[PDB]
Parts: C-alpha cells; structure tokens; sequence
C-alpha cells in the first residue's frame, strides 16, 4: 500500500497503523549527510533543530580553529569545509577496485599577530570516502559498512552499593565525559564523603569546596539540610581555600612543589580549561537534563561549569538523605534517583557520522602538532598554510579507520535483507566499547528500555548473544544519539494522529498505552481499566484517564527481519531467534517466487534495500530490454537505467536485475521498475512456496532432517547461482619476469586447449579441478637435474625450459562455466599494486542444485538438512494425484514451541485452494472482524498477517474449512487441516489423516559444496612440520585434546601414536609410510614426532640441559 | 491446530484466581503488607493457577491425542511444554532471577 506497483496483497490488520515506517536507511544516511553537511541535513534542521548548523567536520574545524603557538605569535584557523563531486561513479570504482572517494578542500587562514597579515588558501585536504545512495561506502573496491555502536553516554551516574559489613546505602557519583577526566564523590563506611579526584586516594569534600571559592560558612549556607555533609564540614579536619588547593596540588600531584598559581591553573587545566577536558554535546545535554541547569539555553560550552559541581555535591548528599526532587537556584527542580548503565537514556548510538567524526579528529590532532612544531621551526615572513599543512595524518586516519577496523565491515550480502540488516546493525564490540571477555553478562540482557528501540529478538546465535542487535522498525536516532521512538499523544482520554518521539528517559518519566486497544473511533479509549507500562518496566491496569502515550502500532518492538515472520507471536523466542538469524542466510534462486503468506514487511524492506531498481520520477518506459530501462520522463528528459546482469556478491551468489515492465507502462514516481536477486513484483522473496506434509516417513526425515521430492531438482525449484572469483597476478621476481603466456613447461596440448593466446580461458570453457584457467610461468634459473631424470628428458627428447610452471588452476570441486575475465595490466597504465605486471580475475560460476546435506529452513526456525531427494512417485501424493514435495518431521514441532510453522501452513493451503466465506446467511461471527474483500479469494491469491494483529486462530479454522473445491468436486482438505494421503511407494492408503499444506521455505548458504574436505597429503606448516589448516589449503582435522582422551579411554594406544607421529609429524616416517603403503608393506613403526625435538632444543637453548637417559 | 484442544474451563479457572490476585493487590494498596509480600503472594497464585490449568488441560486429552501420545510415551518431551502449548504459560523469570 502507497507504493505505485504495489503487489495487491490484501492484509489481515484489525488495527489501523497511523505512521508509515521511515526511511529504514536514515540511520546511515541522515548521520553522513551530518557529518558532510549536505543541504538535506540543513533543511531538516531548519525543521527541527534550527538552532544551529553543526557540520561534523565544520564542527572539528571550530573547536581546532585556531592553531595559535605557545609565544602566542602566529594562529592558523582551517575553516569552511568543502566537497568536490566524486572523482568516479560507481561502477567504475567497484569495477577498477578504487575507493569512491571524493576530494576535500577548506579555506585555511595563517595569521601573523606582530606585524599583521591573514594568509588564506584553499588547501587540498584530501580524498574523502563517500556513502553510496545505499548506505555503503565502497572502500578499496569492495562493499564495506560501518556498523553503529552503542557506548556509554557521557553524563553523572549517580549510583549506590550496599556494604554487608555495616548494612548501609552507600551512594556515589562518577561524571565521565569525552576526551577528560574521572572524579568520584563517594560516602564511605563512615557518614564522610569521599572525592576522590583522577583515581587517586580519595578526599574529603571540604578540600574541594574551599578550593571551588565555598567558605566552611558558605558550605553550611547551601548544605545545611545536609546532616551528612554538615557532619562532613565538622570532619573536615583542614580549611581554606588556598591550603587545601595547595594540598591538592601537593597530592593529586605527587611531589610537584605546590607553589599556588601552578596548583590554581591546574584546577582549570584539569577542569575547566577545555584542551584537557571536554565533555560533549551529549553529554552536556545529558548533565543539564539530569541536573535541570539548563532548558532554552542553546547546547554549547562543552566544558564543564563549577555551577555543576556544587549541584552534583548538593544532589549527592541529598540522594543520601533520602530526597525526591531538588531545586537548584536558577534551574528548574529535578527529581532523585540513581541511573543504570543499560537503560537507553544511558547508552548511546555512535552512529557512523560520529565515529568518522572522532577519527577524523584523531588525524586532526596529529596534523596540528606537526603544524605547529614545523611552524615555530620555519622562519617567519615566508611562509603559508601550504607550507604549513601536512595532510598525511588525515588520510592515514581515514584509511585506517575504513579498512583494517573492527567497526567498517563487508556488507554481508547474501540476499538484499542480509544488506538492509547489517545496516541498522548495533554493535556493543567496538573500539571504545567492551570486548568479549570484559562483556559484562548484565550489559546482554533485554532492559525493559529496549522496547520500541532495539529488537529483542534478533541476535547472533553464537557467542555473541545481545552484543549485537538490530534498530526497531520505527526507531529514530536523535541528534545527540540517543535512539528515540514514536508514540502516539493521548490527551483526555482521546488519541490523536500528532506522533511525537520519546527518548528512554521521558518514556520513563510518562506512562504508555498499548496500540491493541479498544479506541472508539473517536481518539476514545473504551474500558477503564487499561493495560500500561510504568517506569521500572512494570505493568499496570492504569484507569483510562492517566495515561498520556499511547504506542503507534503493533510490531513497534520488533527488528526488520524478525518483522517478515508470520504467526510470529505464536512462535517462542529461541526458534524465533533462529527463524531470524536465517532469514537473512537465504540464497537468490533462478525463479524467485514471492512468499504466499507474509506480513507487510515484504515490499518496504526490498523498495529501501536498494536491490531494486526504482522510477526515481513518473514517465512512460520505450526501450525495456535484458540490460536497460529507457523510461521518458514526461517533461522531456529521458534517462536510462541500467542493470548488473550476473553480478558477482560479496559471499559469490548471483546479483541479476531483470525489468518488470512492458514498452508502453506508464510508471509513477517511487515505483518498482525491477526486481533485484531476492524480489518479484517489488516483495522480498527468499524462497518457494514448497507443499509440506508433517508425517514421519521412513526414518528419513528422522531427527530435524527433511526429504524432498525430485520435481524440485528437476524443475529447478530450488536452485542458487554461485559466482567465485580466482585471482593470478604476474608479479615481478628477482631472477625475472612471470609471463602470463600459453606454452607452459609440460602442461601437453591436450590440457592447454582452453587457453585462448593471452593464457586466459576462453569465456565458456567448462572448467573443471584441475583446469588451468591462466597460464603463468615464472623463472626458475638452472638447477641440477638429477641423472635419471637428465636420462629420460634425453630419451623422449623433451629439454629443460628453465622457467617453471606456476599457472592458477581451479581450486578443488569449484567447476562451472567461465562467466568473465578481467585482465588488468601495467601496460594499460592500470594502477596495481607494485611489483605486479599483470593481475588477471576469472569469475567461474556454476549453478548449484539442491543435494542432501544442503540446509532448508522456514520463517520459523525448523532448520534442518536434506536426509535424501526422493523420486517422485515414491512420495505420499494426495488423493488427486499431486505429491508433496518436502516432509517435515512430527517430532520436532511440539517440543520447539514453534507451531507458527503449522498455523503458516494450513493459511498457506487456505490462500493457495482460495476461500469463499459462506456469508449467504450472513457473515458468520468467525469472520465479523474480518475485514471486506477477503469474504472470498482467488487460487494462489497473496495474503498477509501483520505480526501482532495477525490472524486469529478462529479465523484459520473456519478459512480452513471454507475452502473451494480444485476442479472436480473435491474438497481435499477437511475441517481439521488433514488430507488422506496415499502411500506412493506401497500404495495402501494411511490409516490417518496428515496435515498437508504450502510453506514457505528458503534455500540456506550451507551447501554441501563449500563444506566436504579430504586430505591425504597436502601442504605443510613452516615452523612446526604439521599439516596445514582449512578448507582454502588442504589441511586436516584438529585430532585435539578431548579426542586423545577418549582414545586414551578406549585404550587405543597403536592409533594414537599414528595419529601424532606418522599422519602429523614425523617427517621421516611419513615418506616411509607413503612409501609402505605404495609398495604393499606393514606401516612402519611410527618414530618421535618434530614436536618433542624443538621442544629439546629450546631446553639446550634456555640453558636447561634436557636429557634421556635409558638407564 | 485443531489436534491442540484448549481446555474449555479455562476462564473459569483464570477469573477465580484473577479475583484472589486482585485481593492481594488492593491488600497492599491499603498498606496492610509490604512490596515484597504481596509479590510473593502473586506468585504463589498464580503457581497455583498454573497448577490448576494444567491439571485441567491434563484431565481432558484424550489418549489418542498425537501431542500427548509423545509426550506419555516418552518419546520426547515433558508436560510442561504441552501445558505452554495450550494453556497457560505461567510465571515467567526476571533478566535477575525473580518471578
């Protein structure tokens, strides 16, 4: 719905959802428009936030602007930050492997204060990446993503312990900004007040406030209500504001003389002047918000104010004391509490802007030193910013930070919502974060703060549960980063349509309806007693006149992916987790078939993944062929769009764009033009609508595994495209040049038939293990020929060649056709990397069907591989002859609390027969909420269920026995969703009727293919001689420690020495033992491996002399 | 779908032990017992809610019901996860370890 093409799938929704779901990539690219300061971002602040235009890097230039040396003398302020347009579009950088960058150029001033001059420039800074329309920087060729993280704010987090020496509440604060320092007032065992100030051996409060300019007098005068810190002025064993700053200079500086004015600076050094201390935006914001300072006041002075210090005091002692609410003079009144380190008012999102923002500073910093070192070096009335500026550190800190980063990934890119999800992708393990060992198990858990902000759901199921996430739907980041949400403004007793954002502290301040509630078509709420959330996560049946917000819709709490499962809420959380996790594993098939049941999910997530051509404005289409789109937009222009054909992924699967549209359509603006790999009709199609029956059948589907007829082999219903790239490059060498040329030293013609003349295949050829796809000879030199073989080589009459042969072959078990070569060449001026004369890559690609041991999953979590692909007249076909064509197992559905998987299948059968609601005597009650036109339905008619206002279970019952008939008189499935199946391989009918119905499953990237391994003997490791490792090379499987144990249990002695002397290590004994094997003789007795001589050898090289001694 | 039957004397079972959660409740509004006492109430209640929705779903299956024909064969799975299947799904724990 609102998408001009939209595929007519008619909805389930009892509810009515207000907001359209946003631009699910303005997480991405609102933050890089901010940090560049497009135009965008300046009229969307002009909307909100006009306050100011803070432009990332303009921001950077400010708080930079000036450079000024210590004599004071001469100031350089770098300003006006400024893009040129991309040096190259797209495809062409992706395709010549350059990063898409685009220069920066900033009008640098250097100003002389003696004598007088401004010299102003427009310094080149350098080649700045830029996001594509898709949220992606395309960094060194590749597809790289920068993953949000979510951090700790910087703020005051008052907290308290209990001490089960003594039993008492001991409160503290810790105030942690950006780029500063750490401060701590405590309340000890005793009823004094620790300060310990840069984690140094604590203080009592009197030092400070003296220090601060607040007379013991003074203290009493704002702390007199404070009984403990009255009782701490009595404690305070030292006063005067000179003594006690002079004694923390002494002390906080351990032996520094405390001579006054260095002791005084050093307070604001450390303090207050901000070149050692800043706290940021967000955290100033956070802190006026808590302590209430500040609200019209625009957010600036980053740094912070002894105002705030008094208060955080003040608020402390009172915390103690027990208050509510404290009223600072000359600030609105805020109430007490202690705060959390999960709760989202508390972390936040450095999204992408911000951290290309904190590297840039990085670099930033570093050209500043040298600036100015070389500035004081250099001799005045000479030189100029030009001379001044070194812009290596800027672009050494972008490059490091794109590449070689924990937070810049390969956009993982199996079907287009792997890339839309990870995008919108929260990351806890970032630089600046927590790794996996100090990962906190309370920082993994769903704080109730999590709902309508980050999706409980959807999390790696490996060892990283809850250290990523995924956005919700409908959240919003806003611009300090703190992620808000939508909800809807309840005002006497009466919802409105005015969706206002919420922030986790004001979600906690207010109290929150539910979007599943009866209102009365007039913004009325119904009954009183309503279901609400309160601050600590509670619910509560608050009466209907209290509650202010109400939740835009259903489906708010939940991610992208998890979005997309229908009869989510039926299903539980593990399988739903899974369900998720491998929605986003499936691969593109050749067909792509649309999903018969979904949610509305299926059409938003593919028009804003970008994997799909869009008609960026309304016209009529003229030329629509294989590779491009000619649409005439009306007023005269024309444009061309065009397609990537066959188009290798990041992970080697298909990327084919074939129009939907005939030569005389008429498009409209933000319409799909063509599907993508994983679309049809514009909805996100991962898999097919597969028949499924749920019988145990021979032991074969026996234990998660699953059976297939052979019609989805043969039809090609199940079937991915995998693209692999191979890669040979003429590198230079000291004893002479590779050649990439045909004639290789023995490779015989009958092998060398491929190579066309270049020593590249010819595209077409069927490669197979073993091919030689380029042929590369490389020098070699003269080395002794052994006499046999001088012997034979003078027999058949075949000489040297010197040079060796080191030509690519395709790697074992990758055969397929030869899609493309690409030859990149030193003599053609392309730019590769030194020492390489010549970098050729094959795209071999083979089109993969489905095998047992390929991995099948639904929506629902029910993986499992294929036990065997049956023909398909040995297959339990109905009584119309149909087969099914996959047979899920009984056992695995009952005890996985997964039966969306069978509610999904007996509404898939419903929409596939078509239903006809027997309304003749009226619409019965099993349809009264149903909405109008699903009274009746067509064959293989699309249908959706929302997630949470899907279809009720009485809705599926009655659809489920209002089915119409095939083409004779045959209603094939009854009332209780169960059809008589027909043994095909016996041919007696079962004894019981079996639930048969359509599902929808996709095709896992866990193929067969990628995972068998053999070795018999391979490559070798360098230092230690054992086998090497992974399926790139040949290597072996890890014999590790519990397997020695267990054949130690067995007392399988002979195989262990084996399998750790003469499969491993011992290398005289493995040639011995090939030798054996060949010529028909007894393994020999296995001798001592290469691992317990090194040993020896470090012991005689530690200076241990390690010995044995028989006797 | 039509094979998970609900136990038809649910709503009863659910109002009676609603009305002595609703007791407790207004108990602790009058300030007669503390926060954690009247938590500990509410979940012994609906323990014994719990207990009684599953005894009723247990009572009315029959014998030739495919769920609880696995279940009591001892093939896989307890009777709890059939109780969650159509039922109740009781009390569920806190992210600290409370009900």
């Amino acid at each position: 719905n609102s998408v001009p093409g939209a595929p007519n799938r008619v909805s389930f929704a009892k509810l009515r959802e207000p907001l359209e779901v946003p631009g699910l990539l303005d997480v991405q690219t609102d933050s890089f428009e901010w940090l560049i300061g497009s135009p965008r971002w300046r009229e969307s602040a002009a909307e909100r936030g006009d306050v100011n235009p803070v432009g990332g890097l303009e921001e950077v230039l400010y708080e930079l602007s000036p450079i000024e040396d210590f004599s004071g003398s001469m100031s350089l302020s770098f300003s006006d930050p400024r893009f040129d347009d991309v040096k190259a579009p797209v495809d062409e950088c992706k395709d010549k492997d350059m990063t898409y960058a685009a220069p920066l150029f900033v009008t640098a001033e250097f100003i002389n204060n003696n004598t007088g001059e401004i010299k102003s420039q427009t310094v080149f800074m350098g080649d700045f990446p830029m996001m594509t329309e898709k949220g992606t920087f395309i960094i060194n060729g590749t597809e790289r993503v920068v993953v949000s993280q979510l951090v700790r704010s910087p703020g005051v987090y008052f907290d308290e312990t209990i001490d089960k020496s003594t039993d008492k509440t001991l409160h503290s604060v810790k105030v942690i900004p950006s780029r500063g320092a750490w401060l701590e007032f405590d309340v000890d065992k005793r009823d004094t007040v620790g300060v310990r100030i840069d984690r140094k051996r604590r203080q009592p409060v009197t030092v400070l406030l003296k220090a601060l300019g607040w007379t013991s007098e003074q203290i009493v005068e704002r702390f007199g209500f404070s009984e403990i810190m009255r009782s701490t002025l009595e404690k305070d064993n030292t006063v005067g504001t000179d003594e006690a700053l002079l004694d923390i200079y002494r002390k906080l500086r351990p032996g520094e003389p405390p001579t006054k004015e260095s002791a005084q600076t050093l307070l604001e050094n450390l303090f207050f002047k901000e070149k050692r201390y800043d706290l940021a935006r967000v955290g100033r914001y956070k802190v006026n918000k808590k302590l209430g300072l500040h609200v019209g006041e625009p957010i600036t002075s980053s740094t912070l104010t002894e105002e705030d210090v008094v208060a955080t005091i003040e608020y402390l002692v009172r915390l103690h004391e027990g208050q509510t609410t404290m009223t600072v003079p000359g600030g609105v009144e805020v109430p007490v509490e202690t705060d959390d380190i999960d709760h989202f008012g508390n972390r936040r999102l450095r999204t992408v802007g911000e951290l290309i923002q904190n590297q840039i500073r990085v670099g930033m910093s570093r050209m500043e030193r040298v600036v100015r070192e070389r500035m004081t070096t250099q001799d005045v009335e000479a030189i100029t910013p030009q001379t001044l500026i070194n812009i290596r550190p800027v672009v050494a800190a972008i490059k490091e930070f794109f590449g070689t980063s924990q937070l810049s990934q390969f956009m993982d890119q199996n079907n287009p919502l792997s890339g839309l999800t990870h995008k919108r992708r929260l990351s806890a393990l970032g630089p600046g974060g927590l790794s996996r060992e100090r990962a906190g198990l309370e920082v993994r858990d769903v704080h109730p703060s999590h709902y309508g902000r980050m999706c409980p759901i959807e999390t790696p199921e490996g060892p990283n549960i809850g250290l990523i996430g995924s956005l919700s739907v409908y959240a919003r980041v806003n611009p300090f980063g703190f992620i808000e949400t939508p909800y809807r403004k309840v005002v006497d007793g009466v919802v409105s349509d005015e969706i206002v954002y919420l922030t986790a502290d004001e979600e906690d301040r207010h109290v929150v309806a539910q979007a599943n509630s009866p209102i009365d078509a007039d913004g009325r709420f119904v009954e009183p007693r309503v279901l609400v959330r309160r601050k600590a996560g509670e619910v509560e049946y608050v009466p209907s006149s209290e509650v202010d917000y109400m939740d835009v819709s259903p489906r708010q709490m939940v991610s992208v992916a998890t979005a997309m499962i229908p009869f989510l809420e039926h299903d539980d959380a593990n399988r739903a987790l899974m369900g998720a996790n491998m929605q986003r594993q499936a691969v593109p098939l050749v067909r792509s078939e649309a999903p018969l049941v979904g949610t509305g999910m299926e059409l938003r997530a593919a028009i804003d993944a970008g994997d799909v051509v869009v008609a960026e404005e309304s016209g009529v289409i003229e030329e629509v062929s294989a590779d491009y789109i000619t649409v005439m937009h009306d007023n005269g222009t024309r444009r061309t769009y065009r397609m990537r054909k066959f188009a290798r992924s990041n992970h080697g699967t298909c990327a084919n764009q074939c129009p939907i549209v005939d030569a005389g359509d008429r498009v409209e603006a933000g319409q799909v033009i063509a599907d993508g790999p994983c679309t049809d009709d514009g909805e996100m199609a991962l898999g097919k609508n597969l028949l499924v029956a749920i019988m145990p059948w021979e032991g074969h589907n026996y234990e998660d595994a699953i059976i297939l007829s052979n019609r989805l082999v043969e039809e090609d219903v199940l079937t991915s495209i995998h693209i692999e790239e191979h890669e040979i490059d003429a590198r230079d060498t000291k004893l002479g040049a590779e050649e990439i040329t045909r004639d290789i030293p023995n490779i015989s013609d009958e092998v060398l038939a491929d190579l066309d003349e270049r020593g590249i295949v010819r595209i077409g050829a069927e490669v197979r293990d073993g091919d030689i796809l380029v042929g590369k000879v490389t020098p070699k030199g003269e080395t002794e020929l052994t006499p046999e073989e001088r012997l034979l080589r003078a027999i058949f009459g075949e000489k040297a060649r010197e040079v060796r042969d080191t030509s690519l072959k395709v790697p074992h078990g990758e055969s397929g056709k030869v899609i493309g070569i690409r030859v990149f060449s030193r003599e053609d001026e392309d730019e590769l990397p030194a020492g390489v004369n010549e970098l050729v890559r094959v795209y071999v690609a083979q089109k993969r069907k489905i095998s047992d041991g390929d991995k099948l999953a639904g929506r629902h979590g029910n993986k499992g591989v294929i036990g065997k692909i049956l023909p398909v007249e040995d297959m339990p076909f109905l009584a119309d002859g149909t087969p099914v064509d996959i047979i899920l197992n009984t056992h695995g559905v009952p005890r996985r609390m997964n039966i969306g998987q069978i509610l999904e299948t007996h509404l898939g059968w419903c929409a596939h027969s078509g239903w006809k609601v027997d309304a003749a005597k009226g619409v019965p009650d099993w349809a009264a909420r149903l909405p109008d036109e699903l009274l009746e339905a067509q064959p293989n008619a699309i249908v959706s269920t929302p997630v949470f206002d899907g279809a009720q279970e009485a809705e599926l019952q009655g659809l489920l026995s209002c089915t119409l008939p095939n083409r004779d008189g045959d209603v094939l499935v009854d009332a209780d969703g169960k059809a008589m199946l027909f043994d095909g391989r016996s041919g007696e009918p079962f004894p019981y009727p079996v639930t048969v119905g359509y599902m929808y499953i996709m095709k896992l990237h866990h193929l067969v293919d990628d995972k068998i391994h053999a070795r018999s003997t391979g490559p070798y490791s360098m230092i230690t001689q054992q086998p090497l490792g992974g399926k790139a090379q040949f290597g072996g499987q890890r014999f590790g420690e519990m397997e020695c144990w267990a054949m130690q249990a067995y007392g399988a002695a002979y195989t262990l020495q084996e399998l750790l002397t003469i499969k491993s290590d011992d290398t005289v004994g493995r040639v011995k033992v090939y030798e054996a094997i060949v010529k028909g003789e007894n393994i020999p007795e296995p001798g001592i491996p290469e691992s317990f001589k090194v040993l020896l050898k470090e012991l005689q090289s530690l200076c241990l002399n390690v010995e044995v001694l028989s006797s | 779908m039509a094979d998970v039957l609900v136990p038809p004397r649910k709503k009863e079972i659910l109002d009676h032990y609603e009305e002595r959660a609703d007791k407790v409740e207004k108990q602790f509004q009058r300030g007669a017992l503390n926060h954690d006492e009247r938590n500990e109430a509410l979940v012994e209640i609906w323990k014994e809610a719990t207990d009684e929705v599953g005894q009723a779903l247990r009572e009315h299956y029959p014998d030739d019901n495919p769920i609880i024909t696995i279940v009591d064969s001892g093939a896989t799975g307890n009777f709890t996860q059939t109780r969650t299947l159509a039922g109740m799904k009781g009390l569920v724990t806190n992210p600290k370890g409370e009900f």
